[PDB]
């Protein structure tokens, strides 16, 4: 299902896209996977710990 | 001139106080400590370097001595405040002087997952790639060819 | 600058007497107003005394002889 | 809004008490960042001594964990709403859906 | 202020006279990374020089061979000669001969000292020779390229024609042997943290590492000259004219942060432009209907507080409409 | 030739839209392609002259943690929207704009009192939604031109400056460029081989000019490189 949904778009089927380093500006071999992840900021920030 | 003037200066947070801090924390080691201290390695000595923010930057490898992950741990830090204590922390409790575990002679400086994975990728060789079967004159020329 | 003191623990019997004599030398240098026998590189007295004991020109017997010479010259000035 | 949802997000945001749920459907008469006015439709309006509903949104106020809790509107004028529908997104919500 | 910070070096370490370490501090938040990467990619690839590119042994004309009189294999000979650093003048291609026998090993000191070439390390060992009855001879053609070339491309370029057969080596036209840049944190009395760059490099010895850095800098400057502002500042010229009419007067009266009732009773007087209202003294305000004390206060405060005056003598209006 | 090759030259500012622009630098001999691409990308993403908002002033609201009868969104959303706004100033470095509106409707950047040197790149950028007929908004907006980015916390100097309660602060995110991609290709030289042409696409706020931004980035890079173009033992 995820494969055919990616096929619906112009995204690659494997989900791994080649990334370029921002510092040196070259190509990263072994194409890294990249996507969209839902994340959360926990209630353990640094302002009440330090 | 007086202690009140110095207090007003350090609370004003000017620029002539930062070089004084860099000078006084040039060779004054502090004592880092993990919350649970099973063995002696839970308390070590380290030379502090000023960083910008609110967290404590730690060497990645030495965490294996504390068994301390980066999932939200809280470490304590202390100061010797004594010439004898500073010299002792530099002599004995320093991380460089503590490389072998007190239980086993094996080093506690074993590399972690990232560096070992990087080195395994660097050493694992295929059968056919760019520059296969050529000859090189030295490691520097090899690094240049790779770059 | 200093990272490890193994070159100091190899020349002294242990680390406790080592740190004791080094702290004594650092105290004699800081509040006693003594000239460091090794040139300083904009460092605190700790690393200075460490390098002093590292070179080999400052030890326990050397410090005892220096203190005895100081005492004898003070008493000679006192007549 | 969470991209990879589980379907339950449409319920937790409604079953909780953080979102202003429409007790009676109708048309949104007066929108405001602080209050909302709902004109009850004639089909479900009270047959005697009726009127309009006034939902007073809570602003940035202290919570039990010192966390900023606040409700924000999600509808405009003339937009018809149904009974039980969401009217104003509360804390960590998005169009009647839990947005953690 | 759009004004950056220029770094000030504090350490140019020239140990071993061929392995240098330059430091630079301070820089922008991310200028160190890009600067190091650009300098590395320039010095490695695009840095012209002179080195061996063709070898021809008068006794062996094959890559694989077992040449007698020497204990080093032909591949070892090629490896040794590849690192032979030479400096040539404007002549971009020249050949040299090494006809020599003897007891010990043949080195760079035995190279014919021609007036157009120069060896930088004569004591660099080339080929350990058999002590007795070992006569070896070879010629080396060097050229002036741009950077490192692999063996496969050179073998292919030979496979193009190879009329007589030419033994080849990995030519290293880059005078630098290795280079590596590292960025660290740098403290500023007020700035949080900047980039401190440390570049450690090592060359063939034919040129100073600082000379190679200067050459890379000047080649990058030549590359970027066509885009650097067309000049130093591109605008050493100023021109501040003065119009005969204020642009505020062109805008309508409704742009004077006034209320709606004031604007309504002003439009009632058929006055819409500020250039038309400035020619209207107070004598018409207190006579204008529906104008009390608050509206008069507004039309005298939020109107004249912008620098203009209620009632003035102008003639050029409206230019040109 | 073998030595002293040519230098690139700007030939195209073809813009596929008002913001998404494309330039084609050419020609490059070899290796300079990726080098210049990464360098220009990092210079553009790091520091560019921006002209975003830095401080607002609304008479109705006292602090951003409150509301106002008449506007649909809260003051925080208003601040976010005006921060997302882009504008171009030419004459002065800092300016104060005034936005006054009334009546029901979506108020956008077009309703502000623009000036001669002040240029709105897109009036369609919605700002607020006045959901009441007898409701008026009047706000002052400070916009200053600078370099880089600074948050709203460290931008303060003393509490005496922000003493007026109406003066509200917002992190001045003045960076016209949003994304800069680049790719090298075989240039179409008249008589030669393996020449490099670098096509750089840029999605920006439309405030800065593509050619002007490229020239400014190249000037900054050359000025930074000049630091050690004549490096010697100096302190
Ligand atoms: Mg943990």
């Amino acid at each position: 299902e995820i494969k055919e949904l990616l096929k619906l778009g112009d995204l690659p089927t494997s989900g791994q896209i080649r990334l370029y380093d921002g510092r040196t500006g070259e190509q990263f071999e072994r194409p890294v996977t990249v996507g969209y992840m839902y994340m959360l900021k926990l209630n353990h920030l640094v302002d009440d710990k330090m | 001139t007086t202690i009140k003037a110095a207090k007003k200066m350090v609370e004003r947070e000017e620029a002539v106080v930062w070089d004084i801090l860099d000078e006084v924390i040039r060779e004054h080691p502090v004592l880092l400590n993990r919350a649970p201290t099973l063995h002696r390695l839970g308390i070590q000595a380290f030379e502090p370097v000023l960083i910008e923010g609110k967290a404590i930057q730690l060497h990645p490898l030495v965490c294996a001595a504390y068994n301390a992950d980066f999932d939200g741990d809280q470490m304590a830090v202390h100061v010797p405040l004594t010439l004898e204590a500073q010299l002792e922390a530099r002599a004995l409790m320093m991380s460089t002087n503590n490389i072998l575990s007190p239980a086993n002679g094996e080093p506690i400086i074993v590399p972690s997952q990232d560096v070992v994975l990087g080195l395994y990728y660097m050493t694992r060789d295929c059968v056919n790639a760019k520059g296969e079967g050529m000859v090189l004159t030295g490691p520097k020329e090899a690094e240049r060819l790779y770059r | 600058a200093r990272v490890t003191v193994q070159d100091a623990v190899e020349k002294i019997g242990n680390r406790f007497d080592l740190v004791l004599v080094a702290a004594r030398r650092a105290r004699q240098m800081q509040v006693g107003g003594k000239d460091p026998l090794v040139p300083e590189e904009n460092d605190k007295t700790t690393v200075i005394a460490l390098r002093e004991i590292e070179e080999g020109l400052i030890n326990n017997q050397i410090l005892d002889v220096r203190e005895r010479q100081e005492q004898q010259e003070q008493e000679a000035a006192e007549l | 809004k969470p991209l990879v949802g589980t379907g339950m997000e449409r319920a937790v945001a409604v079953d909780s008490g953080v979102t202003a749920v429409a007790k009676r459907g109708g048309v949104v008469q007066y929108v405001d960042a602080s209050r909302i006015v709902i004109k009850v439709n004639e089909d479900e309006m009270y047959p005697g001594e009726a009127g309009i509903d006034i939902y007073n949104l809570t602003k940035y106020t202290r919570s039990n964990q010192n966390t900023c809790i606040n409700q924000m509107p999600c509808v405009s004028l003339g937009e018809p709403v149904e009974r039980g529908d969401v009217l104003a997104d509360g804390p960590s919500t998005d169009l009647g859906e839990l947005a953690l | 202020v759009t004004e950056f910070l220029k770094p000030r070096l504090v350490d140019i370490e020239q140990v071993s006279s061929t392995h240098a370490k330059v430091t630079l501090e301070p820089l922008e938040r991310g200028f160190g990374h890009t600067l190091g990467n650009a300098l590395r990619r320039i010095l490695l690839s695009s840095m012209p020089g002179c080195a061996v590119t063709e070898v021809e042994i008068d006794g062996v004309l094959h890559e694989y061979s077992t040449k007698e009189g020497v204990q080093e294999d032909i591949l070892e000979i090629l490896l040794n000669l590849k690192g032979l650093a030479v400096r040539v003048q404007g002549k971009d291609e020249v050949i040299l001969t090494l006809n020599k026998s003897g007891i010990g090993p043949v080195t760079a000191a035995d190279i014919t000292h021609d007036g157009d070439v120069e060896i930088v390390k004569p004591q660099h060992v080339i080929c350990h020779l058999t002590d007795e009855n070992a006569s070896i001879s070879m010629r080396i053609k060097v050229q002036r390229g741009r950077g490192y070339v692999p063996a496969s491309t050179r073998i292919h370029s030979e496979e193009d024609e190879r009329p007589i057969g030419r033994l080849l080596v990995d030519a290293c036209y880059s005078p630098v042997e290795r280079i590596a840049y590292n960025v660290e944190a740098a403290r500023v009395e007020q700035r949080t943290d900047l980039d401190k760059l440390v570049i450690e490099m090592e060359t063939n010895g034919t040129i100073d590492p600082e000379e190679a850095i200067r050459r890379a800098a000047t080649i990058l400057a030549e590359q970027l000259e066509a885009f650097v502002d067309l000049r130093d500042v591109r605008q050493p010229e100023v021109k501040e004219e003065k119009p005969e009419f204020d642009p505020i007067l062109l805008r309508p009266v409704d742009d004077l942060e006034l209320t709606v009732r004031s604007a309504n009773c002003l439009k009632a007087e058929a006055i819409h432009y500020i250039g038309d209202l400035v020619q209207r003294t107070e004598v018409e305000l207190l006579k204008t209907p529906n104008l009390g004390k608050k509206s008069l206060t507004e039309i005298k405060d939020v109107l004249a507080s912008r620098g203009l005056s209620l009632g003035m003598r102008l003639e050029n209006w409206p230019p040109a409409s």
